[PDB]
């Protein structure tokens, strides 16, 4: 598989827009365009089948804005503790690795 | 207790098909674990294999739906773009929803990796503790460096998706600042004064009697509310007492001169401002409203700062002065 970042997917578009769009450019001259390491034609078949399914052509709602405002809020409060929560668990294993340290030396 | 079991099944249960058996298989890996009774034993070796393959599962999904998001995030932008705020009741409504949903499936990646580690954690113990091995340590040092633990560029994603939606589904700035400086009451209360008021700092009358401040609020709103009024209804008031504020300033020759050349930010400052001491109050900061007017930014605020208002409300007082100093929202 291949890490993808925003600004290697950019140059993807390009490459291909430059060959007329999705619908006819070929995984072959993507590659030649982007002459990027590590990417292979495996990749761009991969990478060019989900950017063409991305791009698929086909109370109240003051009530439905109100519920999108607490769904972004929810969201937005359990990726903060996430982010947390990643500090605690390296903090967990940094304490068991002294843990260990000190009952090997007693 | 942690109930991690109960809440990884649970979270497992709340995702599409395709997320089907991608989670940790901690229920199987928990009865594996009663058949381990090189230097390592078939055994050892085989629930090893398992757990290469749980990682080998996780690296592989996780970087996969980071190219879907990085692809997802691109034409999101570019609709959001190209659209330029002339979007249809109708359609601002489909890309808002298309964003929220978008942020929720970034974060469910996030929680996926945060439950799916846990859950390793819980294992590997379990292990050391039936094997008299000590590879935990070892084992979630290799975890802590894979993509799926680290969460990769995810957090740079989330963060544009939140860039996109605090232009597309903004938040009313000067209600928030205010509800915070002055306060938010939905039930009829007294001021300083001896005269009844509602939401933010709203004067109904100057009566003694209640059921002339009631009357008032009726008509206000246009219901039988009987008191008590909702958030909406306090803030559609709020932004009514806002716009009166906003054409008396730009009827003012003292004030209007140095609002006009403030940008929104600090133009809600001084509303602040107004609405605390009244526009012949603000008006009298003629030295201080100079220094704003000449975007001074920093003389102003040393010079606002040795008013008698700074020490009557200090908090407040040093939370405007940011404001007209930074020109962000970053004191509220
Ligand atoms: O958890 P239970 O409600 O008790 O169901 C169990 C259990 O299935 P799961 O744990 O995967 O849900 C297994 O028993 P354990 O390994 O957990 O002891 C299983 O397989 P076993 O032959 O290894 O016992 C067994 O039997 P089966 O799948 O043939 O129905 C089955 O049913 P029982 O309740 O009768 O044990
Ligand atoms: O009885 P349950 O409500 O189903 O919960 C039990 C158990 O609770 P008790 O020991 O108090 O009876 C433990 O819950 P917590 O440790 O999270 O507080 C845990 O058992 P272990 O931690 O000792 O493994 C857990 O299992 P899990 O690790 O899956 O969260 C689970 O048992 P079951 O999931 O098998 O029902």
């Amino acid at each position: 598989r291949m890490r993808w970042t925003p600004e290697l997917h950019e140059r993807f578009v390009d490459a291909m827009n430059l060959l007329g769009g999705s619908e006819k450019a070929t995984p072959k001259g993507v590659m030649k365009l982007m002459k990027a390491d590590n990417l292979t034609i495996y990749h761009v078949k991969s990478h060019m089948q989900k950017y063409r399914t991305a791009r698929y052509r086909p109370g109240g709602n003051f009530d439905l804005t109100e519920a999108l405002r607490m769904q972004l809020e929810l969201q937005k409060r359990l990726h903060e503790q996430l982010e947390i929560q990643r500090s605690l668990q390296l903090r967990i294993e940094e304490q068991g690795k002294c843990l260990q340290m000190m009952l090997e030396q007693q | 207790s942690m109930k991690f079991g109960k809440s990884l099944s649970s979270q497992i249960v709340e995702t599409l098909p395709e997320w089907r058996d991608k989670f940790l298989s901690y229920k199987d890996l928990k009865k594996r674990l009663k058949l381990i009774g090189a230097a390592m034993t078939p055994e050892e070796a085989g629930f090893m294999r398992l757990l290469e393959a749980e990682l080998d599962k996780f690296n592989s999904f996780f970087v996969e739906k980071e190219e879907e998001y990085i692809i997802r995030q691109k034409e999101l932008q570019d609709r959001v773009a190209r659209a330029a705020g002339r979007e249809s009741k109708e359609e601002l409504m489909r890309v808002r929803k298309e964003i929220v949903d978008f942020h929720g499936e970034m974060v469910l990646l996030e929680n996926y990796s945060a439950l799916n580690y846990t859950g390793l954690v819980k294992i590997l113990k379990k292990y050391d503790k039936r094997t008299g091995a000590l590879i935990r340590l070892p084992f979630i040092q290799k975890v802590l460096q894979q993509p799926f633990f680290t969460t990769d560029l995810l957090y740079k994603l989330v963060k544009q998706c939140e860039a996109m939606l605090d232009q597309l589904l903004p938040s009313n700035e000067i209600f928030e600042m205010l509800r915070i400086d002055e306060g938010l009451r939905l039930k009829i209360y007294k001021d300083t004064e001896g005269y009844y008021t509602i939401g933010i700092g709203h004067l109904l009358t100057k009566s003694p009697s209640l059921n002339a401040a009631k009357s008032e609020l009726d008509k206000a709103i246009g219901r039988n509310t009987n008191g008590v009024i909702t958030k909406d209804e306090a803030e559609k008031l709020f932004n009514q007492d806002v716009d009166a504020a906003v054409r008396g300033i730009l009827r003012n020759a003292k004030l209007k001169p140095v609002y006009d050349s403030l940008d929104a930010v600090r133009r809600a400052a001084l509303i602040n401002m107004v609405f605390q001491m009244g526009e012949t109050g603000v008006a009298g900061f003629t030295n201080s409203l100079r220094m704003l007017q000449q975007k001074r930014w920093d003389e102003a605020a040393v010079n606002l700062a040795k008013s008698r208002w700074y020490n009557q409300t200090p908090n407040r007082a040093k939370r405007v002065i940011t404001t007209f100093r930074t020109g962000t929202w970053d004191a509220y």
